[PDB]
């Protein structure tokens, strides 16, 4: 095999494959996530390219634990490798600590496999930017990490596609003292901020993490919050 | 389980001014019961040198194959035929080379040096060596060594010269010393196989023994 | 097998038998019992002999190599301490051995004794051996520091006489030899008959 | 060019460019020739010095009894290959108590030279080697190559001006079978003296002969050897 | 393998002017109990060798795929090379010294036969990779039994014919049937000679009770 | 493409490796050494090139022994040849223990060559050299066939030489050799012709400090000559 | 593994990597080495130190073993290495012969290590 | 492009693997097109049997391929990757099998497909 | 375009792999081989460019016993095909030691297309350059006969033909009435095809190398007798007027 | 335990009992130990319950990936040859003897038998286990050639009940097996159902 490393300095000092998996990320779709005064909601767009994908078939949000959800923006294969190793890494910590994993741990944990996925020989960075939530300590977390493998605590962030649009929205419409309701329909706003035709309980994924845990809203939660909002 | 087997058998060398003989018995067996009465001991290695071995039937076949095949690596290495000393160290090398494994065999290796001169060289199991005028290996070692001793190395002897050994002199004598060992060695018999490495190369002859 | 070394004012005396058993048989009677590492060393040999043959033909090999890369002679202290060190690896699966090393090096005459056990002790006075203890009791009263060299070659060879007469494991020929300041000599290898005729 | 520089990259017309220079190494090693009567093979070899102060470069190996090796190339990947064949020779004694045959021994050495002609980053050894062998179908002349392939030849001409000697050797084809070990070898000395230019002559220094067969070793001549051999020789018709 | 659980009892072979004969029982005991009585231990390597045993019958299936390995590798070069007895001799000392030195052997002890370039063959290789050829040999109970009667013939009559070898291993084994309690009266024997390797099946031999009568 | 992007083991159009070629060019940059065998013994004679006056001539070491029996002669790079003379060494030193017994100096001529060609990047393991050594060795000793000497060069090709001269002036040198050259020659007769060959091919002058001087012969080790008696022998010349 | 050879034959035999070396050598403080008859001198260059900066921290001068001492001209660090790599040999030599090091035993050795520096992929 | 992006799977400026597109470009190579349909109570697969030499043996020229008993497969692209998808798809279904003690389920085994193509 | 040519591991814009057409040149460069299973075997021929007279009778062999019951027909390199024989003869002892019977052909085409196309994946081994034929008879499946290419597709035939003139003689094999006809005559119908494709102008005169696998061996691959070849090639030859 | 084959024209028939024991203590008195292998392949084990359960499960898993990729029925043969490699290499940790039985259409009703050791034999009938070897004479005096599938069934609860009433090792009930043409017949004989003996003394 390749011992030879794909990322590598230019002679300006920076790291382009890097900046080309942020690209990569900036075509990815979007991913809102804000974290309320009890927990923390993750909102994506779930657009089909068609109408023959079974949409509840393959999802973009899922648990890593009961207490820990995670989204993308990017590589959808690359996504779901992070999620396997952040849901073995998970249950490593409770193999050792039989207590809930802290999110900022799993967070510092994936983010150091991402690290060395971008200095390995042979191996490429991960096209992704995750968004990840959780509940510990009677706290909500929700934290980003990037492809050069830093992650950055957030209370409200967006990325993905118009992610800039997205950012300046929720720095004009977040509020500390959010309930987890108005959290979830600043996040939905925050997705029609950059989605491109009818919103359908389909064609977006939404879950949230509060005291009870990390879950998905099912669809008939995500058509009666459509309903409310529009 | 055992891995080793004692199938018995006599050797014996003796070295010359210009020759040397090596002799084996031709009695294989185990136990109280014969293999075969027909396995000469005493086996080709060069020109001027011949290998004898007793002990476990089978080391002695795996230390032939592998000295033979070590004759013939330098053979092709060195572009030339052993010397005597070397097949000693050679044999004494690879005795050690297994201490904690070791071949279940007793010794003695019969020829000419680089002078011409007789030389027999006397091994353990274990890889020790010496240069010896005469040597007898095997089970009935110990019964036909003071036989040489005193008549070929004159020991318990008074005011003789110490005449020099003549051929006839060294076959009778390994004559008559195998034909007591048929006698009371119960692993000997049958037959007697004894060549004779002079500077023309190497002789053979055999003679019957007892049956029982 | 009873061999014995001791320092003096003219050197080391090395003194060693010649008999080797198989069991309670006789195997031989001129087995040399002293290896000639170099013309400034020599090793005795004591116990398994394939064990002492092998191991001191090894230091022969090494002590020939650094004289090769160092272009310098060993002394006796570091071919003792290597010895020491190819033997502690085999330590405890069987090696039965116990050696002198004898010689003479830039600190001047220089005598170790090594085993199979890793003992690696500095002395003026040594002997190894079944018989050690009857040569043992002779060269305590014969040794000085202030001997001369016929003295000295006599109480060595009286003491390996008595070993002989009172150990079974030892006899044979009794092998005589003197390291100085220019190397080692082999001075004598008498017959023990011969000695029991000559100190009757 | 491209596709010369790694024997795994394809050429447009199907040809591999390193293993033929793999075989402009062998041509640039000196003459020898392989020819077999109904009980002896025989290679004649042309020895090369590389100045009057040095000795003349060994070319025949000899490997067993029953096989011996003639080289044309390079010496160093000869040597390699013919020790690799040395010790499958012990181990076939070893073994199974026998002399190893050399058809499988030939198709054990293509074997072994497949593999450098497939794998990245590997040459091919360069030499050609030309084959004395025996076994109980009869006596052999084989070659190998470099390209893995292995040809068995009546009688065959390697090296350096070696067309000449394979003219020699078909013309007089037929004869061979029939030909005594002295005319075999007459033979084969007139063909390697075919090789050789017209202001040069045999000479006991530079000829080297290794005769395998019935009640004869693998026997290797050389210098004074080869001087009763090159008796007998007429001379060069003009 | 370090316990032999089903063995096989005691094999013949004896040389004959053209040949060899080899003869053995099909009983495989279960220890003491006569567990299976129809399993071949003589079978055919080739046209010219062939091999029976004494001891483990797993280990001998064992020797049974590999030696028709070896041997469907030596036909199917094509070059017209054989396997020769005493080349397929050397290969069984081989394998059984490699099994004996790593402390795992096969049990089994090996009579080989062989006839090739006008000449017959007759090996022995036991369990520890003992190997020395014989012109008469027998193991286990038979190796105390039927080679003192073959040594007995051989002394007079060094030189037999087939119908001679045959009457002599038959009258063996109903020395071998009337005294090893391993043994059963259901024999095969077969015979190696320039025309091949043949194997006879069903063969018992008769029985004499009449010495029950004079008590 | 430039030279540098082809292998170490990619052929020339000819055949060759162009690594030993540059080590046979390489070869062309070292000190001139000669060796001459006689009936009386094989002499050896390399020059140190001293470049500095505040270099140790003594540290300038040319001529090894690679056992009582055996020495060397040296062209080219001197860290490699360091470890060839120490595998030559070692492998005395083997052959004396298993055997107990010297081995032939062409034994070690073969078993100093065989390394020779033994580099590569591809599959190499732990251990492994990623270029040929730039050296090349003159072996005169005496053994059970006489006084011997061959040469060793990076190809791995040796050859046994009567009088062989390597190193910047080894082809000047060589036709010297040929013209001084006889199978009568004595020990004396090749050190003093030899000594010529080295002062006529030498940029600077013959002195005792700048030159090596080995002989080895029949019933004698190997010999270093000292500083005196390399000034009497240049006494005469 | 990274097994990629640093230092290759040019077309004239020189090896470029090692002249770069020497290079850095040369850019490197003066160090002069004198023998005198029971005594030996050493003497480095000290670079301008700055105000702040301890002077301990850049001696280039340093024992290798009890007997044997050092200096040194080219990078810190990689002297650094050459004295730790001295420092452990000399420390195995005592313990596998129970003598000191001599001045030309360690010499070959650290220079038989920067010479398999120059003989090896990937360094 | 940047580097060997068209050769290998690294990125673009743009951030895309050309050895994807090229994987995509090598689908079609084959010349056949796959459809499978989901029924109510049932799933069909419908894809191009293409025999133009009548020596081809039409029982092996097939694209129709068989995992386990209850799942079934059509393949589109060259017949060696193919063969190769399909053997591993059965290796993983039969190591599910040994496994959890169980017939996989079709979304599980074409997660760890495309999770190899990963 | 550059560098899309030079490894098997990478594709063309097209989609195209070059290394695999290459190696697909290389077969088309070689000798005609052709091989027809009819109702009771599998009988194959094999043109053998004489092109050196000093090479013995029996050199530069193209037909092999893969297995006792398997026959096998190369075109291409012989090197490689040498290889890829004794991979499948391994793989045919390995399925003897694991399962203790006769391998089926398509379970060793599928093998051998497996260890085939496994070097045409990456850059660092090259695709073998020569196309094969496997054939063997068994009572149970009866004659089956199969091709694989240096792509490692394994495709079932009745007969086929590859090398130089693969579509002269395939075209030939087409005018056959062959699933009834016997093995005697499928060898002289080869015989008298392969002289047919063979060109006498372009390139030296041949050996016609032939074997068969079938109910008259009983299942047995092995070369044509030397009497049936001779009658074969005079049926050849007596076509040829 | 006590577990038995016979083979007749149109397949194969096997029988087993359901005692499970370690040491002196019924473990299980309703244990199965006709194993089935493939669907029309089954396998009888006694001995080391962890030993035959693990051999039969990788037996199983093999043979159905060899089934797949050659996509034709498993032969017994190539089965039994499973289990003799299977139990030949393992030999010296196992405790297992294994009596397989099936049919397949190249060559009807096949009994092969795996003992201690790892040999392999075909025989018409198979008796293994612990309650084997108390009606070997019975099962060498009550068998004929030819033999019908109900008879052999007849035979196969006889000689079970035999070596239920013999043995202690075997207990429970009575389970059989048929294997022919048509598939896999399983039957449970309990209690009456049970063929008594007459043990009158």
């Amino acid at each position: 095999g390749y011992s030879f490393s794909l990322t590598t300095f230019s002679p300006s000092g920076k790291l382009v494959q890097i900046e080309y998996a942020l690209a990569a990320v900036a075509g990815g779709a979007p991913s809102v996530g804000i974290k309320a005064a009890n927990g923390v909601v993750l909102a994506t767009e779930k657009k089909q390219k068609s109408i023959l994908y079974d949409e509840r078939s393959v999802h973009k949000v899922e648990p890593i634990t009961k207490h820990i959800g995670l989204v993308y923006s990017g590589m959808g294969p690359d996504y779901r490798v992070l999620v396997h190793r952040a849901r073995k890494l998970a249950q490593q910590y409770y193999l050792v600590y039989q207590e809930p994993i802290p999110t900022a741990q799993l967070v510092q944990r994936v983010a150091s496999v991402m690290q060395e996925y971008t200095q390995s020989g042979g191996v490429r960075p991960f096209g992704v930017s995750l968004l990840i939530c959780g509940w510990n300590e009677g706290r909500p977390y929700l934290f980003q990490s990037d492809p050069s493998g830093a992650y950055f605590a957030w209370k409200a962030t967006a990325m993905g596609k118009n992610y800039v649009n997205g950012k300046t929205f929720l720095e004009k419409r977040y509020n500390e003292d959010l309930e987890l309701e108005d959290a979830i329909h600043t996040a939905i706003l925050t997705l029609k901020e950059s989605f491109e035709g009818q919103m359908t309980e389909d064609n977006i994924e939404v879950g949230i993490c509060n005291e009870a845990g990390f879950r998905r809203l099912t669809p008939t939660e995500v058509k009666d919050y459509l309903a409310a909002i529009a | 389980f055992s891995p080793y087997v004692f199938n018995g058998g006599t050797i014996l060398a003796i070295a010359g001014e210009d020759f040397a003989i090596v002799a084996s018995d031709t009695r294989l067996s185990e136990g109280f019961s014969i293999h075969t009465r027909d396995s000469p001991k005493c086996y080709k290695l060069t020109d001027k040198t011949v290998i004898g071995c007793s002990g476990f039937h089978g080391d002695c076949l795996t230390l032939t194959k592998i000295i033979e095949a070590r004759l013939k690596m330098y053979k092709h290495s060195n572009n030339k035929a052993m010397t005597t000393g070397a097949i000693a160290a050679m044999l004494s090398t690879i005795l050690y080379s297994r201490r904690f494994f070791p071949y279940y065999v007793y010794n003695i290796i019969g020829g000419l040096d680089e002078e011409g001169k007789g030389a027999v060289y006397s091994f353990d199991p274990v890889g020790s060596y010496q240069r010896d005028s005469f040597k007898a290996g095997g089970s009935a070692s110990a019964m036909l060594q003071p036989l040489l001793d005193n008549q070929v190395g004159f020991k318990n002897m008074q005011n003789v010269e110490h005449v020099p050994l003549s051929l006839d002199r060294a076959m009778r004598l390994v004559k008559d010393v195998f034909i007591s060992a048929a006698e009371r060695d119960v692993y000997t018999g049958d037959a007697l196989r004894i060549c004779i490495v002079t500077k023309e190369g190497i002789r053979e002859e055999t003679v019957s023994l007892r049956k029982d | 097998t009873t061999t014995l070394a001791f320092k003096f004012r003219h050197g080391v005396i090395v003194a060693a038998d010649s008999r080797a058993t198989a069991g309670a048989y006789i195997a031989s009677q001129t087995v040399k019992k002293v290896i000639e590492i170099n013309p400034y060393l020599l090793g005795t040999m004591a116990g398994g002999a394939a064990d002492c043959s092998f191991w001191e033909r090894l230091l022969a090999r090494q002590c020939r190599i650094y004289e090769l890369r160092n272009k310098e002679r060993i002394s006796v202290a570091a071919a003792s301490k290597l010895l020491a060190n190819m033997v502690y690896q085999y330590k405890g699966m069987g090696l039965s051995m116990g050696t002198m090393i004898c010689g003479w090096d830039k600190r001047g005459p220089g005598l170790y004794y090594v085993d199979s056990e890793g003992n690696r002790i500095s002395g003026a006075t040594f002997s190894v051996g079944s018989g050690s203890v009857y040569a043992y009791g002779v060269m305590d009263r014969g040794y000085s520091y202030d001997l001369e060299v016929e003295q000295a070659y006599d109480l060595a060879r009286r003491a390996i006489y008595q070993a002989t007469y009172r150990d079974a494991y030892s006899g044979g020929a009794v092998n005589l030899y003197h390291v100085r300041e220019d190397g080692w000599i082999r001075v004598s290898s008498d017959n023990v008959a011969d000695l029991h005729e000559k100190y009757s | 060019n491209q596709y010369d520089n790694d024997v795994t990259v394809w050429s447009p017309q199907g040809r591999i460019h390193q293993i033929e220079y793999a075989m402009e190494a062998v041509k640039q090693g000196s003459a020898t020739v392989g020819l077999k009567s109904k009980t002896h093979a025989v290679l004649v070899a042309l020895k090369r010095a590389q100045s009057e102060l040095a000795a003349h470069q060994k070319k025949i190996l000899h490997v067993d009894n029953h096989i011996g090796i003639s080289i044309a190339g390079l010496t160093a990947d000869a040597r390699l290959l013919c020790n690799f064949m040395r010790q499958e020779c012990l181990d076939s004694r070893f073994v199974f108590d026998r002399p190893l045959p050399v058809s499988r021994l030939v198709s054990l050495i293509g074997s072994k030279t497949q593999i450098p002609t497939q794998r990245y980053g590997r040459r091919p050894y360069g030499v050609g080697l030309l084959i004395a062998g025996y076994d109980d179908m009869g006596p052999h002349i084989f070659q190998t190559c470099p390209s893995a392939n292995y040809f068995d030849c009546r009688a065959m001409s390697i090296g350096a001006r070696s067309q000449s000697a394979r003219t020699y050797l078909e013309r007089h084809m037929s004869e061979f079978m029939e030909c005594n070990l002295n005319e075999l070898v007459k033979h084969g000395l007139r063909a390697l003296r075919e090789t050789l230019p017209a202001e040069q002559d045999l000479t006991t220094k530079n000829v080297s002969i290794g005769i395998v067969g019935k009640d004869l070793e693998f026997t290797i001549y050389d210098d004074d050897d080869v001087s009763p051999f090159l008796e007998g020789l007429e001379e060069r018709p003009q | 393998t370090q316990n032999p659980m089903v063995t096989g009892t005691s094999v013949l072979g004896v040389k004959f002017e053209g040949g060899v004969v080899i003869a053995a029982d099909m009983l495989g005991s279960y220890g003491s109990l006569a567990r299976f009585r129809n399993i071949s231990r003589i079978m055919r390597v080739n046209n010219s060798t062939m091999l029976g045993a004494s001891g483990d019958y797993a280990d001998f299936q064992y020797l049974k795929q590999v030696l028709g390995q070896m041997v469907i590798d030596e036909e199917l070069l094509g070059d017209g090379h054989s396997y020769s007895p005493r080349a397929i001799h050397s290969w069984l000392t081989r394998a059984m010294y490699s099994r004996r030195s790593k402390m795992n052997p096969l049990w089994n002890t090996m009579v080989i036969g062989g006839y090739a370039d006008g000449e017959s063959f007759l090996g022995y290789v036991d369990m520890l990779g003992v190997a020395y050829e014989a012109p008469s040999l027998a193991t286990g109970y038979g190796a105390y039994l039927a080679q003192p009667l073959l040594r007995e013939v051989l002394e007079k009559q060094p030189v037999l014919s087939q119908t001679e070898a045959r009457d002599l291993v038959e009258r063996c084994m109903r020395v071998l049937y009337y005294r090893d309690a391993r043994s059963y009266n259901r024999f095969q024997i077969a015979t190696v000679t320039e025309k091949g390797v043949e194997i006879e099946g069903p063969l018992s031999t008769e029985t004499n009770w009449d010495i029950a009568h004079m008590i | 493409r430039s030279e540098y992007d082809r292998g170490v083991n990619t052929f020339s159009p000819e055949g060759r490796l162009f690594q030993v070629e540059y080590a046979i060019e390489a070869i062309k940059l070292g000190s001139t050494a000669i060796g001459i065998q006689t009936s009386e013994g094989v002499c050896l004679a390399v020059e140190k090139r001293i470049t500095s006056p505040l270099m140790e001539p003594s540290s300038i070491e040319k001529i090894v022994e690679i056992d009582a029996h055996i020495g060397c002669a040296m062209s080219g790079l001197i860290a490699d040849a360091k470890t060839l003379i120490d595998k030559a060494r070692v492998e005395t030193q083997n052959h004396w223990f298993t055997y107990n017994e010297t081995m032939t100096v062409e034994s070690v001529t073969q078993a100093v060559s065989n390394l020779a060609l033994q580099f590569g990047e591809e599959d190499a393991d732990p251990g492994a050299m990623s270029r040929p050594f730039g050296v090349a060795l003159l072996f005169g000793g005496v053994d059970e066939k006489g006084p011997q000497l061959f040469h060793m060069d990076p190809s791995g090709t040796f050859v046994q030489c009567d009088a062989r001269a390597i190193g910047s002036a080894s082809e000047g040198a060589q036709s010297s050799l040929q013209e001084v050259y006889h199978k009568s020659m004595t020990l004396k007769e090749a050190i003093k012709s030899s000594l010529i060959i080295l002062k006529q091919v030498m940029e600077e002058k013959l002195n005792a400090t700048n030159i090596e001087l080995a002989t080895v012969q029949p019933g004698q080790n190997f010999h270093m000559f000292t500083k005196e008696e390399l000034e009497e022998v240049i006494k005469d010349i | 593994s990274y097994d990629r050879a640093i230092t290759v034959f040019s077309p004239d035999g020189h090896l470029f990597q090692v002249e770069y070396a020497q290079e850095a050598v040369k850019k490197g403080s003066t160090a002069v080495g004198v023998r005198g008859r029971d005594i030996v001198v050493l003497g480095v260059e000290k670079k301008s130190v700055a105000k702040l900066q301890d002077e301990r921290t850049v001696r280039k001068i340093c024992a290798l073993d009890d007997n044997v001492c050092m200096a040194f001209a080219g990078l810190t660090a990689d002297a650094r290495i050459v004295i730790n790599r001295a420092r452990v040999e000399c420390q195995s030599h005592r313990l596998t012969v129970e003598d000191p090091v001599t001045v030309e035993y360690i010499t070959r050795y650290i220079a038989s290590l920067k010479q398999r520096y120059t003989q090896s992929n990937g360094r | 492009s940047a580097g060997f992006d068209r050769h290998i799977t690294i990125f673009s400026p743009e951030g895309r693997l050309y050895q994807v597109e090229y994987a995509f470009k090598a689908i079609n190579q084959g010349g056949l097109t796959s459809v499978a349909v989901r029924g109510k109570d049932c799933a069909v697969i419908v894809t191009q049997k293409k025999v133009p030499d009548k020596l081809l043996d039409s029982s092996t020229v097939t694209h129709l391929f068989k995992i386990t008993e209850n799942i079934g497969c059509v393949m589109t692209g060259m017949t060696a990757d193919s063969r190769s998808q399909v053997q591993r798809a059965r290796y993983e279904a039969a190591n599910w099998k040994y496994k959890y003690g169980y017939e996989i389920p079709v979304d599980m085994l074409c997660k760890r497909i495309a999770d190899i193509s990963q | 375009g550059t560098g899309y040519d030079l490894s098997a591991s990478t594709f063309s814009p097209d989609g195209r792999v070059f290394q695999v057409e290459y190696a697909m040149k290389a077969v088309e460069n070689s000798s005609t081989a052709i091989g027809i299973r009819c109702k009771d075997g599998v009988v194959f021929g094999v043109e053998k460019l004489v092109l050196s007279k000093l090479y013995e009778e029996g050199s530069n062999k193209r037909l092999f016993n893969v297995d006792r019951h398997v026959g096998m027909a190369v075109a291409g390199l012989l090197a490689d095909a040498r290889s890829l024989a004794d991979i499948a003869r391994e793989e045919a002892s390995n399925f003897r030691s694991n399962f203790g019977y006769n391998i089926p052909l398509k379970h060793l085409a599928d093998r051998v297309a497996m260890y085939v196309h496994a070097y045409t994946l990456y850059s660092a081994v090259r695709p073998f350059g020569c196309s094969f034929m496997l054939g063997s008879y068994s009572v149970n499946d009866g004659a089956q006969l199969y091709m694989i290419d240096p792509s490692g597709v394994s495709y079932g035939y009745w007969g086929c033909a590859i090398g130089k003139a693969r579509q002269a003689a395939k075209t030939e094999i087409e005018k056959l009435q062959m699933k009834e006809m016997t093995c005697r005559d499928i060898v002289k119908e080869v015989a008298k095809i392969i002289y047919i494709v063979h060109d006498e102008v372009k390139d030296k005169a041949f050996e016609l190398e032939l074997s068969w696998v079938g109910e008259l061996t009983n299942g047995r691959h092995e070369i044509v007798p030397k009497d049936i070849r001779e009658e074969a090639e005079k049926y050849a030859k007596e076509s040829l007027k | 335990t006590t577990i038995m084959a016979v083979q007749f024209d149109g397949g194969v028939v096997l029988g087993a009992d359901s005692r499970t024991t370690t040491g002196s203590y019924i473990a299980n008195r309703v244990t199965d130990k006709l194993t089935p292998i493939h669907d029309r392949i089954f396998c009888c084990r006694s001995g080391s319950a962890a030993d035959t359960q693990a051999v039969a499960d990788a037996v199983t898993y093999q043979l159905g990936f060899h089934s797949i990729e050659l996509n034709e029925p498993p032969l017994v043969h190539t089965a039994a040859s499973l289990f003799k490699e299977m139990c030949y290499r393992y030999r010296e940790d196992l405790m297992a003897g294994i009596i397989i039985a099936g049919w397949d259409p190249q060559e009807g009703g096949q009994v092969y038998s795996v003992p201690m050791g790892g040999m392999m034999v075909r025989q018409s009938f198979a008796i293994g286990g612990s309650g084997s070897s108390y009606i070997y004479g019975y099962v060498d005096a009550t068998y004929r050639e030819g033999m019908t599938k109900e008879e052999c069934l007849q035979f196969t609860a006889n000689a079970l009940a035999l070596a239920m009433e013999r043995d202690g090792s075997s207990g429970g009930v009575i389970r059989l097996a048929a294997i022919a043409e048509s598939g896999v017949e399983r039957q449970v004989l309990l209690g009456d159902q049970i063929p008594k003996f007459a043990v009158a003394t």
